[PDB]
Order: structure tokens, then sequence, then C-alpha cells
RNA sequence: GCUAAACCUAGCCCCAAACCCCACCUUACUACCAGACAACCUUAGCCAAACCAUUUACCCAAAUAAAGUAUAGGCGAUAGAAAUUGAAAUGGCGCAAUAGAUAUAGUACCGCAAGGGAAAGACAAGCAUAAUAUAGCAAGGACUA
RNA sequence: GCUACCUAAGAACAGCUAAAAGAGCACACCCGUCUAUGUAGCAAAAUAGUGGGAAGAUUUAUAGGUAGAGGCGACAAACCUA
RNA sequence: CCUCCGCAUAAGCCUGCGUCAGAUACUGACAAUUAACAGCCCAAUAUCUACAAUCAACCAACAAGUCAUUA
């Protein structure tokens, strides 16, 4: 019944992980600057 | 979920994949209903001379002399192409010269670059 | 309810030239001056009189090498392209090999011609072999019975730092057939598929 | 690798130990 | 004709292909314009022709005859283009004294690092422009916290490598 | 199982060399030359420990009083969250009061 | 060395057809070539 | 690891040697070697 | 061409001119079974079937009737020793239809060691009544 | 005799000194139309006080000393000055692949996400040779055994 | 991206009976009454049969929204990525 | 002998049983999906638009149902 939580869509994963949301937001800035920071392959989603 | 791999338009749902594109410059634009309308000055016209009767070749002789690399400079283009006419009108308006005050009525404006390549 | 923990996937998805080919004129046993010049244009000291002395004394210490397994030793006395003639098939095994008196004095044959030097030297002397097993039992040759041995052996130089080497051994269709093995052998015949029938 | 000396050396001494128990010298 | 994709008829399966040598700077900088612009369709004949050959090898699992073709006459077009884009820098800073063919100006990002910004074209202005005004071109102060440690992150690779060299030259030095 | 199976390469130490030899030299600067210098003067290693000692908190105090304004971030960090843990530490727990 | 029917003879390499010039490639090649071009590029703003 | 010990082989020896003659893993492991050999003693 | 900006067109603007082309193309042989006026070629991915088209019309005097493309994905499957995908890269593919009832096909291409030979010739393999014993020395 | 076992430098730690082409904010890495939203605002709590409720040290801009002094404080746990005084200037009794950085790498992998985050490179145990013999913490005293 | 509720704009609902129905029987579909199996399983809640609803207060795809002392809740302290 | 199965679209995934060569639907190389289907639109300013749908004709209503064009 459970696991299967992820039902993928890329619109949904653009507009809630993006680079576009994360910079919209100076908490999200701070997240990509975190990425940057630890040296991240994948800065956004 | 694949966040290392590249996105492409081969990837989101059919709007996604509609909008993006491979870096192709445009070549027109969109009317009412989706017509495209080509533009004939947007598209690159490839100016290809005429290589009849030329004699240069892909590859160059061995037999060729070594020579010193000698990059050219602001300095020596001016003394081999304007020096010499300076120096005969100044023995005797830099316009007639060659220089030209602003690039703004060229075609080919040096600066911002307006010309491919 | 306490939820399950996966390991790391990574733990299970681990996985797992001085020589030549051979001899440039063979002689045929039953006018080489030209090639004596072109040794001796290039060596400036050599001797025709004196070479087969030099030669049978190689000969025999590298023959002498062969029983202690001087390897070290053998790459100097033998070419590159006789070397592996020389060490292979009398690898675990030991060989007693040993030199007697010799019967007639060793002569040269003929000389031929980046550039290598050939001698083919005639010897007929006397010898003694006694080849063991791994597990030290004689399976060729009695040890202390000698026998006599017709050799044509055709010496290769480097043409600079290089010397006379055993290059290859000629030996003739006529000369009579070597000492038999003490073991039996069997030779199977030809091997038969099922849809085949010996005939 | 961990550093020192004494206990390689300890090491060695007891296989040869063990060497000349197991084939002595004639 | 679709011919010139391939190489004369005549050399076709030969193991190798004689070639004389790639074009040199200097030897370009001695040529006109125009046979500038000539042999750069000559040599990109030349260069669709070996790409032509390399990638019928790879179909045909063999060995690219002569492939030492295809880096000469790389680098013959490379050594044209910087002749044609030396002639160009020269003439620009001639009449304009810009180092640079495209505009730009050195900017501060959103994350606080300071980037060459290359100018795009655009018809608007950029004070109309929408697209434009929401990239931000400035860090507000949360930002120094991040660049401070960004900086010490590098000061950290930086005397890292600069005691391991120290240290190899004093091994390489006991060890002779 | 724990052991090497091989002696180590030799391990040379050359008692003699400039260091060896000229150690001590100057521990006398103060008595031998009308005490112009002090002895701890000579000593060359952290700014905030020459010529001092103390524990592990003193240390991490001093380091922080003498140097904290020109440590990393990171390490700031790390230093106030040591010296609040060994404040804890010394002055909270230990089988003595 | 042979020179192939892809070689440069040493001549045609080595000739100076360099006339230091004011021009641009590419208006010194429409020039060569023939080609006209009366319209006027419009400006744009760089930003 | 500043120091670390390399005895260790040598210190399980000097049980292992006693715990020899036992049966079952009493003779080769030292957590069950040391318990035997110390009621052997 | 590839890799450079565009100046921006207007209208009323001059005719957009590249004269040193930047793009080079492969004529490739076809993986399937192709109508004899097809030609395949691989082709950057920034040039469209009209650069196309005029490429091959102006520098190979080509009569070209029809262009079609696509973009070939290239595997991202594979992966090294450190497990890290390897990209092989996408590429553009293109179809182009010769005019006036011209043919294409594609043409075929492609259509020491002396010692170690003459040594394998005198190999001399040992004889099965040798028994192994080294048939070298005279005796 | 298998499995194994071992190795030494890849690097790291602490000091000193020194101040360190093109694309991409739209669905980032997307050549090319009407902007305008544009930022600022006491940390709290864990914890100590053997509960807890006031209270309970925390980059300071010269170390030392004054001095744990004056002071503060459910005057209790604890906190705590200043006046004044005036320090000079490339190395390791660090680690050596479970250590030293997490690091071969912020990779693989895990997570929707923020995040988390590895491993490794150069005759131990387990078995086999050789299963087992009444009875028992498996040994000891022994015994020719 | 589960789930709860909501917003925008969609879609599905055989056949018979009945006649404009939060109607009846019963497919698709939704659910989960009872039994059995399964219990490191096919499954971190499944399977088989049985059963309830099945033109509605229905089910459902897509995009968006509400965020932690908060949300949401036809209140089970239920649900808000096992 | 068996199947509410199958084929397509969407969504998702991203080369994941095509060929060849080495291994025991794995590894490597080579190839491939071609636009008409679908996506990617609209030059604006104003001003316009009460009259459901349910075969939309009768009958049947209430829960009152985007359809945006023209100068
Ligand atoms: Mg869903
Ligand atoms: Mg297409
Ligand atoms: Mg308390
Ligand atoms: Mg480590
Ligand atoms: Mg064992
Ligand atoms: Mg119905
Ligand atoms: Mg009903
Ligand atoms: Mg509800
Ligand atoms: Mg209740």
């Amino acid at each position: 019944a459970r696991g299967n939580e992820y039902q993928p869509s890329n619109i949904k994963r653009k507009n809630k992980h993006g680079w576009v949301r994360r910079l919209s937001t100076p908490a999200g800035v701070q997240v990509i600057l975190r990425r940057m920071l630890k040296g991240r392959k994948s800065l956004s989603h | 979920a694949d966040r290392m791999s590249k996105w492409t338009s081969k990837r989101g749902p059919r709007s996604f994949r509609g909008r993006k594109g491979r870096g192709a410059k445009g070549i027109g634009f969109l009317t009412s209903g989706w017509r495209f309308v080509q533009i004939k000055e947007m598209v690159p016209e490839f100016v290809v001379p005429d290589l009849t009767g030329f004699k240069l070749k892909p590859y160059v002789s061995y037999l060729a002399p070594e020579s010193e690399e000698t990059p050219l400079t602001a300095a020596q283009l001016f003394s081999e192409a304007v020096a010499p006419a300076i120096e005969k009108d100044f023995k005797d308006n830099l316009e007639k010269y060659g220089f030209e005050p602003t690039q703004e009525g060229k075609l080919f404006q040096l600066y911002p670059r307006n010309f491919l390549r | 309810f306490t939820p399950p923990i996966y390991q790391p996937k990574f733990k299970t998805e681990k996985e797992f030239l001085a020589c030549t080919a051979g001899i440039f004129d063979a002689y045929v046993p039953p006018a080489s001056q030209v090639s004596i010049r072109r040794i001796k244009d290039y060596d400036a000291n050599f001797k025709i009189k004196d070479f087969p002395e030099k030669a049978k004394d190689i000969f025999i210490e590298a023959h002498l090498c062969l029983n202690n397994s001087d390897h070290d030793r053998l790459h100097t006395l033998v070419t590159e392209h006789c070397f592996p003639d020389m060490t292979w098939d009398i690898k675990y095994k030991t060989v007693r090999w040993s030199f007697v008196e010799s019967l007639e004095p060793s002569h040269v044959v003929q000389v031929r011609c980046n550039v290598y030097g050939q001698i083919t030297v005639r010897m007929h002397t006397r010898q003694t072999l006694a080849i063991y097993d791994r597990f030290g039992r004689l399976m060729y040759g009695q040890e202390d019975v000698p026998k006599d041995v017709l050799e044509y052996v055709v010496f290769e130089k480097q043409l600079p730092y290089g010397s006379w080497r055993m290059h290859t051994k000629i030996v003739p269709p006529w000369a009579p057939p070597k000492q038999p093995i003490l073991k039996t052998v069997m030779i199977p015949g030809p091997q038969l598929k099922p849809e085949e029938e010996y005939e | 690798v961990k550093k020192g000396f004494r206990a390689a050396f300890r090491f060695q001494k007891e296989l040869e130990r063990q060497r000349l128990l197991r084939c002595p010298p004639p | 004709g679709l011919e010139e994709f391939f190489d004369d008829p005549k050399n076709w399966g030969q193991e190798k292909v004689k070639s004389g040598a790639a074009w040199t700077c200097q030897q370009l900088r001695n040529k006109s314009n125009e046979d500038l612009h000539k042999l750069w369709y000559v040599l990109l004949k030349e260069r669709n022709m070996l790409l032509t050959l390399e990638q019928e090898a790879k179909r045909q699992r063999l060995p690219m005859p002569s492939p030492e073709r295809l880096d000469k006459v790389v680098d013959s077009m490379d050594a044209l283009d910087k002749v044609v884009q030396e002639r160009e820098d020269a003439l620009r800073l001639l009449q304009t004294g810009q180092e640079r063919a495209r505009p730009g100006a050195w900017r501060r990002d959103i994350f606080g690092r300071i980037i060459w910004h290359k100018f795009k074209q655009w018809v608007i202005p950029w004070h109309l422009n929408k697209r434009y005004n929401r990239k931000r071109f400035f860090a507000l102060p949360y930002v120094d916290h991040f660049l401070r440690l960004e900086r010490e992150k590098r000061a950290r690779i930086k005397a890292r490598k600069e005691n391991l060299e120290r240290k190899k030259a004093k091994i390489l030095l006991k060890k002779f | 199982i724990g052991i090497r199976l091989t002696l180590p390469p030799p391990k040379v130490v050359d008692r003699w060399n400039e260091k060896r030899a000229m150690f001590g030299v100057y521990d006398n600067i103060g008595i031998l030359g009308n005490f112009e210098k002090h002895p701890k003067e000579l000593i060359r290693g952290p700014i905030w420990l020459r010529g001092w000692k103390g524990n592990e908190l003193q240390r991490c105090i001093r380091k922080r009083k003498m140097v904290g304004s020109r440590m990393f971030a990171d390490d700031l960090h790390n230093l106030n969250k040591r010296i609040r843990y060994l404040y804890k530490h010394f002055n909270r727990h230990g089988k003595f009061r | 060395w042979i020179d192939g029917p892809k070689d440069t003879s040493v001549e045609d390499a080595l000739e100076r057809t360099y006339v230091p010039c004011l021009k641009t490639l590419q208006e010194e090649v429409m020039e060569a070539m023939g080609i006209k071009e009366t319209r006027k590029y419009k400006k744009v703003y760089w930003y | 690891l500043r120091n670390r010990v390399t005895d260790r082989y040598f210190r399980i020896q000097e049980v292992l040697k006693h715990a020899r003659h036992f049966r079952g893993r009493k003779n080769r492991c030292y957590r069950l070697a040391v318990r035997t050999v110390i009621r052997a003693f | 061409a590839r890799n450079v900006v565009y100046p921006l067109y207007r209208l009323g603007g001059p005719q957009l001119r590249v004269f040193r082309t930047n793009f080079f193309i492969q004529l490739v042989r076809p993986g399937v079974a192709q109508p004899e006026d097809t030609v395949q070629f691989r082709i950057p991915m920034e040039m469209t079937r009209v650069d196309l088209r005029n490429y091959l019309e102006g520098i190979y005097n080509v009569p070209v009737a029809a262009v079609r493309t696509r973009v070939q994905h290239g595997s991202n499957k594979r992966r090294d020793h450190r497990n890290v995908r390897i990209k092989k890269p996408d590429y553009k593919v293109a179809y182009v239809q010769l005019a006036h009832g011209q043919t294409f096909t594609f043409p075929d291409l492609f259509p020491l060691y002396s010692m170690l030979e003459e040594e394998r010739q005198q190999r001399q393999s040992s004889d099965p009544r040798r028994g192994g014993v080294p048939s070298w020395f005279g005796l």
C-alpha cells in the first residue's frame, strides 16, 4: 500500500525544487550557497 | 529523480519538450495559428568564394622554411598601414588616413561587433 | 513500528634486434673471400686460422653452462634466436652434458654477410649426454659412455660490441638418427567425429 | 603499517626458529 | 558534388596517405583576407572529408588511414582563425580602443561572486526588459558569511597544496 | 596476523646534523648575556603559546583571545564549542570537588 | 620530400599577398565578391 | 594512531600455546582459549 | 556558425551573412536501407535544416531537394570504474534528398616481423617420438 | 593448501609566514519586447542552579599583572571589571590507507527536498589435508597408553 | 509528486429495471464486510473468494494552494512522503 | 493450454533482449527515432456580448451551467 509516495512529474519537480524557485527567496539562495560551499555537483533540482 | 543528467528537450512533458531547443539559432517568429514565418535576413547566408584557380591547398610542403611567430599587434598594423601615409602627408582630420570616429553608420561595426565570425 | 534500514548498495554491487631469421645462405654438406673482406673491414682484427679454437671454446663453455642452467652467461654465449632452443625444452630437468677430447681439429667452412656476421664451422667431437627428469630419473643417454657428434654450427656477430655466438646448428638430412629414448611412446591415430568413420 | 622494529624482528626470529625446526640443516 | 566528402578514389583502402604540413600562424599572416577566406573553405572541405573518413573507419572497425591528417587540418583552421582574430582585434583596438569584441561588465551576482557578465542583444532598453529585471546583480548581506566560508575553503586548499609541495621537496632532498 | 612479515626499512638517524649538534645553544642567553633576552624568547611556535603553558581549556581560551579574530570561521566555531565543552567538563565533572 | 596533390608549393605558401589594411575580412571579402548590402544595421541595446 | 600495540601476536601466542591441546575452538580462538587456559591452570 | 553570438536582426536590417563557416559535417553510411536519392549526414546540434541546405548548395553545389533532421540521443548508460555515467554525445542526423533525380550511394571505402615469420616457419615442432626430449642436442 | 596474511606513500594534521569561444535567475546553464516586489527589525532554547520561575562565561580588537580583586547575584548557582603595567618574533618527541581531511569524492549511493554520505591502492578466524566411539564446562592429576 | 481539505480547468460511469431519483440489480471503476492464505510474504498491508457503493455528498488525471504549535480534519488526535 | 488481456496516447523513464565481437537481457563497438501527429502562437487599443446542456424538436427542471467575438 505504501512506498510509492513518489509520483514523478517534471513540472512539479522544477516548480518545487528548481533553480528559479530556489533563487526566488533568500532562504533558497542560502540553500544554493550551502550546496556550492559543500561542492555539490547538483545545486538544484 | 535524475539530478545529474543534463536537462534536454527530451525529458519533460509535451509543453517542456516543445519549448526547449538544442541551441539552433532562431530563424523567424510564430504568428497566430502557430504558423512559422521565416525571415530571410535572419537565415545565415553562406558567403562561399569561388575556389576555381586557387593555388593554396589544405596542407603545406615540409620544404617550406621555418619562421618565428610574430602575432600581429595594433602598433604593427598602424605602422604597416597608416604610418606611411601619415609620414608622406606630414612632410608635405584623421579620416583621410582610415580612422573613423564612430562605428555607427558602418555595416561591419567593430564594437559592439555586429557580424558573424 | 520501526522502518527497515537499507545497507549501501556498493557493498553488494562489487565485482571482480641482434639476431637474424635463420641462415642467410644454408650450407649443404656432402669463394667466401668477399665476405672475409666484408668482415675484416668492419672488425679490423680477426684471424680465420685462429677462430675455430675460440668457436670450440665458446661452444663447450655454453654446453657446460647448460649443465648448471647458467642462463645469465648463456645469454651472452648464444644468440637470442637460439636461446629458446637452448633453454626451453631443458627446463625442469637436469642435464649432465660433458665434453671429452675431440676427434678432428675444428675448421671453418664458409662465411657470409644492419650488418650481421655469420660463420659456419664444422666439428667432429666426442660428447656425453645424460638428461634426467624433474624426479631425477634418467630419460636420455648414458652418462658414462661417450658418443661421436658431427655438428655444423653457424655463429652470428653484431656489426659493434657483439661477439661470435652460437646462432644455429645445421642438421643434414643424411645425418644418422639420434640416440633412442628409454621410454615407449603412443602416437594416436586421427580422431573420429560421430559422423566420421575410420578409413 | 605500524611503526616500530622490535615486533617485526621478534617475528623474524620466531620464523627462523620454526624454519630450523621444520627443515633442520644437515 | 558529394564526391568531395570522400578522398580521391585512388586513396581508398591505402594504409597510409601522404600529407604535407599544417599551415602555421606565421605562414597565414602573409596571406590576404581574400586568400584566407578561400583557404578557410579549402580546409573546411578537407576537414569534412577527414571526418567522414574517421566515422566510416569507426563504422567498419578499421583504423583510419593517416589519422594525423585530421590533426593537421584542425591545427591549420585554428591558426587561420587565430590570424583573422588577430587582424580583427588589432583593427578594433585601433578604431575603438576596445580589447574585447563583445560588450560586458564586471558584476556581482546573487551569490556574491564577481563575474564578467557578457551583454546580450535586446530590442528594448534594460529598464523596460521584464526578464532582465528579474535577474539580480547584487548580493544581499546574508551572502557575506558564505563568501568568507568560500574564501577560507580556498585558503585551506592552497595551504594544503603548498605544504605538500614543501614536504615533497624535503623528501627529495633527503633522498638525494 | 597483526604483525608485519618483513623487517621495516632501516631508519638512519644523523645524530650530528646541524639541528642536533646546535640544540640547546642560547638556552642560557639570559644568565650569560646580561638578561637582555629571556630564554622563552627563543621559543618558536604558535603566537598564543610562546613562553606559556596551560591545560586544554586555558590554551583554547588563550588561542581565542589572541588569534580568534584571525581564525577561519568554522575553526573559530569549533574553538568556541570546545571552550564551552571544556568549561562544562572541568567545572562540573570529575572525581574530586 | 615530394609534394602531394593537396600540398601547397613553397612559393605559393610563401607568397605575401597580405596588404596591411584597415578593413575587416568580412568587408574586404564583400568588396572582392561584389556582394551589395544597402540596408543599414538597426541599433540594438546591449546589457 | 600515535602509539599502537605491535606485540599482540606474541601476547596471543603465549596463551594459545597452552591452549593447543584443547578440543574445539578453545584451542584456536583467544576469547575461548584464555578462559579454558585459566581454568586449566 | 556555432559558439558565436548572432547579431540581432530588426525589421529592415541587412541580410545575415557568415563568411567563415564554423559548421563541420560528416557524410555517414546509413544504418538502415535508404532511398537512392537520400544521403545521411551527422551535423552539429546548432545547425538547422535550412543552414544545411545552404551549406550543401554553397560549399558543395549539391542540388538539395529536401532536408529532414532528428536529434539522436547518446547513451548515458555506460559507467566507468567509479560508477559514474559516461555520456555518449547526442548528435544531429540529417537526411538530404537530392534534386533532379540525382542518386547517391555510399562509396566502398576500405576495399622484425619478417624475422618472426621466418622463425614461425622454422619452429621445428617437437616430434611425438622425441617424447619431450630436447632435439637440439646432436647426440 | 585454500581463503587469507603482510607492505608505504597517496595524501592529510597542526604551526609559521604571506592578506586571498558559447550558454546560464524562464523549467538555470534557454540567441532576440512594456519593468518597478525589490534588503535591513533584541536570537531562542538546550544546559547549571542537583526541580524551576530572576539568574547561568561565549572574534573582545596588548599578552602578563592588577585579580578571580572591586563589584554583581532567588547575595546562590554563579557572573566579574577598570585605573595602572607593557610581549618580542618554515618547522613537527603529527598521522601513515579502520589513521590522517568526509574525500581516490561531496563522487557513488540514499532522500521529493533541505540534507545524509561511503568504500577502496600496494601462517587470524573459516575450512581442507584428516568425520565419528560409552561419560557429561571438556580440563586437570595422571598414565606405558 | 503520499495523504487531508481547497482552487482552476478536464474526464469516466456497460446492460437491465425504472423514469428526471444523494432510486433498484449489476459491469468498468472506487472501497474494504467476513473468511482463508501469506506473516523476512508477491507485498514494510498483498492474494483468493465473499461483500458495500457504483449519475453522485461519486471516482479520477493534470496544474496550483494551505507548513509544524502550524496546516488540514463528514473528530478517528485522524492525515501532513512507509 | 492460458489472459480484463492487448494495441495506442498521456505521464514517467532515458537507450534499458537492434547488429557485431568478446563473456556467461553481461562487457565493448557500431547503428537508430526523419513530420503531415504533437508541442512551441497570436500586433494592439477600444467596444462588444441576458437567452445552457441533456440527439435539443416536444416534455422535464434546478444545482442556473468558461465558450468571445467585432470596428
Ligand atoms: Mg497522485
Ligand atoms: Mg522532427
Ligand atoms: Mg536545572
Ligand atoms: Mg580515511
Ligand atoms: Mg588457521
Ligand atoms: Mg449506468
Ligand atoms: Mg444509487
Ligand atoms: Mg474527508
Ligand atoms: Mg472522539
